[PDB]
RNA sequence: CAGCGAAGGAUUUGGUGGAUUACUAGCUAAUAGCAAUCUA
């Protein structure tokens, strides 16, 4: 039954998004002053 | 070109085993040769990059040993349809040649390595490596009973080899190309034959001179030899048979061959012969 | 404008090296 | 400080003046020998300024976990085979051999299907003859060929049944009110089926079917069925083996593609849905292995010129499961269109919304979507079209996203008019209107 | 070569040496305040009084300005001249206008160090001698007017070559030229080296630490589409993530923490590496947003985790370190909150540890698995190390509640795996 | 057989073939001798030109040889010979049967190790003429003291010693006394290569599991350890101008840098070789230079060479990395296919096994040229497959 | 459009290296020294 245990995990995969060429170019402008763990969760809005 | 990728007969010419790809993955059937005395299961190389090398009938559970290319020997029984023993060596290189005399299993590596294995007791009995032969890919017991001293090795140039000594004690002018068929045809005689080309010289096993030079007419594939040397028929690559009646009498330095077969079917479509067998 | 991958032309200069011939005496 | 003293160079004497090169090394101009100590000493200092001592020697010997892993590491991804799961946006993607190069075909190429189990290739098309091929890396051969007169062909499958997996029949079909089924036995038995049991109204051509599994649910005993995809809403079911018309469904609308969804219920049993689609893109599921009754009724969000629907990720009709116990629950469906918009849903989800929202609407390519396929482990869906050259996208997914690197502007895809992918191999057959199968092989797999 | 090629090296060489009263007027009148009427016909006295004035109010603002005063502004610098000095005099005052640079990198919006730095424009030539420091320190600027006017008095540097169309322009570089400044390998290192003094002498500061990872993560996602590229970025930007961690900041530690995240997702990297990250993030984990950042990137470093080994139990050494610096009602309260990380293989990787590595808080993996849900082989995983728990240790109510939980969920699931290691009335006879 | 139409000449179209070539240096011009077979031959450094071929094929092959600044010491079967301008100087039989396998020289004498692990000292008779010439005494490294004899090397500054580097040990041996001074303790794998660092008293060491030990021969230690894992070393070299890199040599055809002041790794050469012929089996830094000569056993050798730093400030941080310089090169497969170009007997086509067409001059060894294969355009515009 | 068509194709350009005569090594105060140095 290994081959259904393999088709169970590769089922269990879950859409994410990836990095493109222009995922973070709109950063630089609000990079001005506001706190580094605000950046933070504004790089990990985009990568969720 | 053909898809049997390999193939062998056992002795007798009984059974055929034959190693073809099957949607990119090896596998290894056997069939018999005359109904009159399908089979529709193979063995599955269950990777697709791991591929046969070579092929030996054992001689009484009937077994194949199948040299593949990640340094490993399987022995596959062929009435059941699982590898029985998985001969290993220290190493992943490809085995360039196997074969056996009895229950002693002789092997070449792509690192001109030769390694001995037991049958008997499945294990590795010798490793060794040889100077001033460097691109082996054909070895062949020479016969003298139960003892099996004396392998023959090609690398485009045979080598009779003493492995109490493990050393060199003759030196055969090869060929130009590498060796592809090697085989011992007398206690006196060895036939050998290279990649693409279309002759076969029978060396003295003793001195070292040729006897004879055999010439088919297209690059020789494969030969098989009738047991006490009287005939040689050798399958070319334009899937022709070519039959040397009585080689080794006195057409005199190089001989042709005496008898050729083709097949035909009733169209004209001209099917190719691979892999005959005579006795 | 990307910065400028060219080569230089190479000239070997002028190196000094250890000769180990000092290092081997001999006793009276 | 040192770990030996040999007690020879002590009691040796050297000259000095005696070579220009040890000339220099003299503290007077009075020297002439020295001590072979002090000699050491004075061209170790000469060595010392002929090579400069530098930091590395003297400066250190023998939360740094991550220096110390990437100092010794020099590849930094996963290797071979601890992915399991294809990388995004890079395929691995090399060409065979074409599959139909050693016999060539007489026409474009219109289906196209593996064996469930032998490594058989079935072509066939227009030109009222179809085609097995031995497919292997080099030298894909003709295994047999049969040429049916006045009935080009244009659907053909490989059945092969659950219960003995012996059968190994192929159904075929095109513009007639018949439909071909020849018995694989290596003279040739075939059968014809031209009877719709009373309804021959609502069929007026065996074209567009499908071959499927249905259990009787009284008995565990499964047979294969055919569905013919009629003319008002109709998909017409009927025996693989004897031609009888089992049941009927029937979509309100004007009916455009139907696929195949099982989902197993206990040991041994499981359930057929047939899963048709309006040109509209308002979707019938109907349970099967009942009598032909509808159980869910929802709606593709947008898409207006609906051309296709599959579903994939678990047993489809183009990955058939070889054993009952190894059929799945498919998890992808894709409903694509005539604007080549390929909506997907997820029907670990979208089973219970009823106007269900597509993970992703892929827009790549922009004309009609003709074929589109899923790969047997549901990790890649291939939309083609036949109406322009070169219009066939690998999309992966989860993540729904095209493969950027394949195909290329130099791919000899043709104008894809029949798509296929290997239940084992991993492995693309690609038919153009040339009358070519162009063979590739996914490294992954 | 050819002679005007030499020549225009000896001229590259001779650039600052003022050899007639026309290049000393060209070369004196390229100020940082003024215009070049005004800054030709100033004195060294003059300019060299307003600057020590701001280097006073420099200093009552920030007091590690007093030693600059001891050396680099004293009144033996006004006749200080730079190329009269050898080489090694030369780099005794260059390293002390790379610590003058650095320390006053963050002071730029504020005209005593604008009045200030004039000195060491007009005195010892630091926009052509030491020029690479000053466009690198004063980088972040770069909307800025005190970047437009060090651009237009500036030679420019080799490796900042993009910036050549925007000097003695009116408009300022934009973000795609920054991010096409930043895309290189070598100002990749040479910008590595530049933090990792700001690093040593402890001069990061946020506004810098917010244009250096946003720069970095705009490379790596220019350099998506290429894996060799990126393999080739691998080693810098892990490098100067390590450094980054390495450090007190909590604002260069979530700094650290936004590079490896986005770097992880961008490719997938090694296990042996992400988990030497995971150490080397948890080694220096002081602060409370840092530990904020730190379990999000946890957490994200081992989802975007692939293959045959993803969901192991994390070794020893490094989950007894995650315990000391997480223990299990800061992982229970961040499971509970309702924005759903995506925390699956983490907390998979974690109860597995808990159950190779605890054997008593498994109470606490009942209510956290109870909290976020998980897949089919995660739990066939968690099912089957508990199996193996009860085969090794005498079964109490802790691993039969668990029990308990995963037969009112999933029991066929709790069957295939009985069934394929066990039986189902042995385990009930077991428990 | 000798014949008494056709007299040998030459084997053209031969560079190298894996024997660990030697540099040498006359003054401030470099060569590089390089063994083809039976013969060797020098090349000149700055331009890759064949200076000398040796004047006789040696009855069997050279196995090790080493040049000092105007005489090659080759050794083959038995016996060792010193030459100069290819014209052969001397002959040194030694008085054993094993086949001699490596040799060092410095100061008067010249060491030559054999394969039964004994070592044969040879000395100069008055310090004043120009090679070793005179026996002097025999060395033995029996199995309590070390394994067989891996290299043997004479790191500077140190009064008439050898390092003697065995496969698990390090002896050192005082050669006039003919005493063992020191043995180091064992190495927990095998190592293969050494080469002396500019470093005074440090030897660098390769094993056959990834590892390079820096070797402090008089405390007795290990300085630093660098790790590259699955990776056999094949070469050491050291960079001695202001620069301090390193470079191994990988047996599966790497050259790697590494940074030893600031304990980086600058960059890594892949497939500088072949690792079917060898991988890199002789890589060397010219001394003072930024070039490095590497030779491999598919009949190549090549120089890279490392240009000055983009950074005008930073420089030692930004390692710009190495470049590829002149090489020559021959065929790494023996050739199927011959022919002459011309009637003149200048140039002629060769085509090999390694499916490669050379075009080889009989007139001067620099003009030697492989034939490309780079395609045209296809004539009507469209594309090819 | 047809046709050609292997994880892309075309055009333009900067730099370097090798050939463009037929391969006997660097320096100097040269029958030899030096090349770590010519000088007491």
């Amino acid at each position: 039954d290994e081959e259904d245990i393999a088709l169970e995990f590769i089922n269990g995969e879950k859409k994410d998004k990836l990095v493109n060429m222009n995922s973070f170019t709109s950063m630089f402008d609000n990079i001005q002053n506001v706190q580094m763990d605000t950046f933070f969760d504004r790089v990990m809005k985009v990568l969720t | 070109d053909s898809p049997v990728l390999q193939s062998a007969y056992d002795p007798s010419g009984q059974y055929l085993c034959y190693v073809t790809v099957a949607l990119d993955k090896q596998r290894v059937g056997v069939q018999p040769t005359q109904r009159a005395t399908w089979n529709e299961n193979f063995l599955y190389l269950e990777d697709s990059k791991l591929k046969v090398t070579c092929l030996k009938w054992v001689n009484d559970t009937v077994a194949i040993i199948l040299g593949m290319n990640n340094g490993e020997i399987w022995l596959y029984s062929v009435l059941a349809n699982e590898v029985t023993y998985k001969f290993t060596t220290g190493n992943s290189y490809e085995i360039k040649d196997i074969d056996l005399m009895g229950n002693q299993l002789w092997c070449i590596d792509s690192s001109d390595a030769f390694y001995q294995f037991d049958l008997l007791q499945f294990k590795l009995l010798q490793h060794f490596r040889i100077n001033n032969c460097v691109q082996l890919n054909k070895l062949t017991i020479v016969p003298a009973g139960d003892s099996v001293a004396q392998l023959l090795v090609a690398s485009h140039s045979i080598s009779l080899i003493d492995i109490e000594e493990k050393k060199v004690v003759m030196t055969f002018p090869g060929h130009v190309s590498p060796v592809s068929t090697l085989q011992v045809i007398t206690n006196e005689f060895f036939i050998s034959g290279a990649e693409g080309d279309r002759f076969l010289n029978v060396y003295d096993i003793h001195s070292g001179m040729t006897k004879c030079v055999l010439v088919a007419e297209s690059d020789i594939k494969e030969l098989s030899h009738s047991g006490q040397a009287d005939s040689i028929a050798v399958t070319t690559e334009d899937g022709s048979l070519e039959i040397f009646v009585d080689p080794l009498v006195s057409g005199n330095k190089s001989k042709k061959s005496s008898k050729k077969i083709q097949i035909v079917s009733k169209d004209g479509r001209k099917v190719p012969i691979y892999n005959a067998f005579i006795n | 404008p990307k910065v400028v991958r060219e080569a230089k032309k190479v000239e070997m200069t002028e190196a000094r090296a250890y000769n180990a011939d000092a290092d081997t005496a001999k006793a009276a | 400080e040192a770990a030996w003293i040999d007690s020879d160079d002590e009691k040796i004497k050297v000259p000095i003046l005696v070579t220009n090169k040890t000339k220099k090394l003299r503290t007077s101009y009075n020297e002439s020998k020295i001590n072979g100590v002090h000699y050491i000493n004075r061209l170790r200092s000469q060595f010392e300024k002929i090579y400069p001592r530098p930091k590395w020697v003297d400066d250190e010997s023998d939360i740094n976990a991550l220096t110390k892993i990437l100092s010794t590491t020099y590849n930094y991804k996963d290797t071979l085979s601890n992915s399991k799961l294809l990388p995004p946006k890079k395929l691995d993607i090399v060409r065979l051999k074409d599959a139909n190069a050693s016999h060539p075909s007489h026409s474009a190429i219109q289906s196209l299907s593996f064996h469930p189990s032998k490594p058989l290739l079935l072509t066939g098309g227009y030109d009222k003859t179809l085609r097995i091929y031995h497919i292997d890396g080099k030298t894909n051969h003709l295994v047999t060929s049969l040429h049916l007169v006045g009935s080009p062909i244009q659907t053909c499958t490989f059945y092969t049944s659950l219960s003995n997996q012996n059968q190994q029949n192929i159904f075929t079909a095109g513009r007639r009110r018949y439909m071909h089924s020849w018995d694989l036995s290596l003279t040739a038995k075939i059968e014809k089926f031209s009877r719709l049991y009373g309804h021959e109204s609502t069929q007026r051509s065996f074209e567009n079917f499908k071959v499927a599994h249905l259990q009787n649910s009284q008995t565990n005993s499964v047979h294969g069925i055919v569905l013919l995809q009629g003319n008002n809403g109709w998909i017409n079911i009927l025996h693989s083996t004897s031609g009888l018309w089992l049941m009927g469904c029937k979509i309100e609308g004007v009916i455009t593609d139907f696929c195949i969804d099982y989902q197993p219920i206990s040991r041994g049993k499981f359930r057929t849905i047939l899963i048709a689609v309006n040109a509209y893109g308002e979707v019938w599921e109907f349970d099967l292995n009942k009598n032909g009754h509808v159980i869910r009724r929802w709606k593709d969000q947008g898409g207006v010129g609906i051309t296709k629907i599959q579903v994939g990720g678990g047993t489809t009709t183009t990955c058939p499961a070889l054993q009952i116990s190894k059929i799945k629950q498919n998890r992808w469906l894709a409903v694509g269109s005539e604007s080549g918009f390929v909506n997907l849903y997820d029907r670990n989800n979208a089973m219970t919304s009823s106007t269900p929202t597509p993970v992703a609407a892929l827009d790549q390519l922009t004309t009609t979507i003709s074929n589109l396929q899923f790969s047997p482990d549901g990790q890649i869906l291939c939309m083609a079209s036949r109406a322009v050259k070169d219009a066939l996208r690998l999309v992966h997914l989860p993540s729904c996203s095209v493969f950027s690197n394949w195909p290329t502007s130099g791919t000899p895809l043709g104008k894809v008019t029949s798509v296929a992918f290997s239940p084992s191999g991993g492995l693309l057959a690609v038919g153009n209107e040339q009358g070519k199968v162009r063979l590739w092989k996914l490294n992954h797999y | 070569s050819s002679l005007s090629d030499q020549l225009a090296q000896v001229a590259s060489n001779n650039a600052t040496v003022a050899l007639d009263r026309k290049r000393r007027q060209k070369l004196h009148s390229a100020s940082l305040i003024y215009n070049s009427k005004t800054a030709a016909t100033q004195d060294y006295d003059f300019i060299f009084e307003n600057a020590s004035k701001a280097l006073e109010e420099l200093s009552q603002i920030e007091p590690k300005f007093a030693i600059f005063s001891r050396t680099l502004f004293s009144e033996s610098s006004i006749s200080l001249d730079r190329n009269v000095q050898t080489k090694e005099e030369i780099k005794d005052l260059d390293n002390a206008i790379n610590a003058y640079l650095l320390l006053a990198s963050s002071k730029w919006y504020l005209a005593p160090t604008l009045h200030a730095t004039e000195w060491l424009v007009r005195r010892f030539q630091i926009h052509v001698k030491n020029t690479e420091m000053l466009l690198l320190s004063t980088l972040n600027y770069y909307q800025t007017p005190v970047f437009k006017r060090i651009l237009s008095i500036i030679k420019l540097p080799p490796l900042f070559n993009c910036l050549s169309n925007f000097v003695r322009s009116e408009k300022p570089p934009t973000a795609l030229t920054m991010i096409k400044l930043f895309n290189d390998m070598d100002f990749l290192k040479l910008y590595t080296s530049y933090l990792d003094q700001c690093i040593k002498h402890n001069a990061t500061y946020t506004n810098q630490l917010l244009f250096t990872t946003c720069c970095f993560i705009n490379v790596v996602a220019f350099n998506s589409n290429n894996d060799e590229k990126l393999n080739q970025l691998v080693p810098i930007l892990l490098e100067i993530s390590a450094k980054l961690l390495a450090s007190k900041s909590k604002d260069c530690q979530i700094a650290a923490h936004t590079i490896l995240v986005v770097f992880a997702t961008a490719l997938p990297l090694k296990k042996t590496i992400i988990l030497a990250a995971m150490e080397t993030i948890l080694s220096n984990l002081d602060a409370k947003e840092a530990k904020h950042s730190a379990l999000l990137t946890i957490c994200k470093l081992f989802q975007t985790l692939k293959g045959q080994g993803n969901v192991d139990q994390l070794p020893s050494k490094i989950f007894k370190l995650f315990d000391s610096k997480f223990d299990t009602v800061s992982i229970l309260t961040f499971l509970d909150k309702e924005d759903k990380p995506v925390c699956d293989k983490f907390i998979t990787s974690y109860t597995r540890s808990i159950a190779r590595y605890d054997r008593s808080k498994l109470n606490i993996i009942l209510s956290l698995l109870k909290k976020i849900r998980l897949e089919r082989y995660e739990v066939r995983l968690i099912i089957t190390d508990l199996i193996y728990l009860s085969e090794i240790l005498e079964d109490k109510s802790q691993l039969v509640e668990l029990f308990e939980y995963f037969i009112s969920i999933n029991e066929d699931l709790v069957l295939k795996c009985l069934k394929s290691l066990g039986l189902t009335g042995e385990l009930f006879e077991i428990r | 057989k000798n014949s008494k139409i056709f007299s040998p000449f030459r084997i053209i179209g031969n560079v190298s073939n894996g024997v660990p070539f030697a540099t040498g240096t006359l003054g401030s011009t470099f060569y590089i001798v390089t063994c083809v077979g039976k013969t060797f031959q020098i090349y000149d450094a700055n331009t890759l030109h064949l200076l000398f071929v040796s004047e006789k094929e040696t009855p069997s092959s050279i196995v090790a040889l080493s040049a000092h600044f105007h005489y090659v010491y080759a050794a083959y079967e038995n016996k060792v010979g010193i030459y100069k301008r290819g014209i052969e100087e001397h002959l040194l039989e030694l008085e054993t049967d094993a086949n001699v396998e490596h040799l060092c020289i410095f100061g008067d004498y010249l060491c030559a190790s054999t394969d039964d692990n004994s070592i044969f000292i040879y000395k100069k008779s008055d310090p004043q003429d120009k090679y070793p010439s005179e026996f002097y005494t025999k060395l033995t490294v029996t199995e309590i003291q070390g394994g067989e004899i891996v290299s043997l090397q004479h790191l500077a500054t140190y009064l008439n010693k050898l390092t003697v580097v065995t496969k698990s040990n390090v002896l050192l041996f005082n050669v006039r006394t003919g005493k063992l001074v020191f043995t180091s303790n064992e190495f927990p794998d095998q190592i293969t290569t050494a080469e002396p660092a500019p470093v005074l008293d440090i030897i660098a060491l390769g094993t056959v599991t990834g590892e390079v030990i820096m070797f402090n021969m008089r405390k007795g230690k290990r300085i630093r350890t660098i790790k590259i894992p699955q990776s056999r070393i094949s070469s050491l070299s050291f960079r001695t101008d202001g620069s301090s890199h390193l470079s191994v040599g990988t047996s599966s055809g790497d050259l790697i840098f590494y940074d030893l002041d600031r304990r980086s790794r600058i960059h890594v050469l892949k497939n500088i070789h072949r690792e079917s012929y060898g991988g890199v089996t002789q890589a060397t830094f010219l001394n003072g230079q930024p070039i490095i000569v590497t030779s491999g056993g598919d009949n190549s050798l090549k120089e890279y060479v490392f240009d000055p730093s983009l950074s005008q400030g930073s420089g030692d941080v930004v390692v710009q990395p190495p470049r590829y310089l002149r090489s020559r090169g021959g065929h790494s497969q023996p050739p199927s296919y011959i022919a002459f170009a011309d009637s003149q007997s200048h140039f002629m086509l060769s085509a090999s096994k390694d499916r490669s067409l050379w075009s080889f001059s009989l007139r001067k060894d620099a003009q030697s040229q492989e034939m490309s294969q780079r395609l045209h355009k296809k004539q009507d515009g469209g594309r090819v497959g």
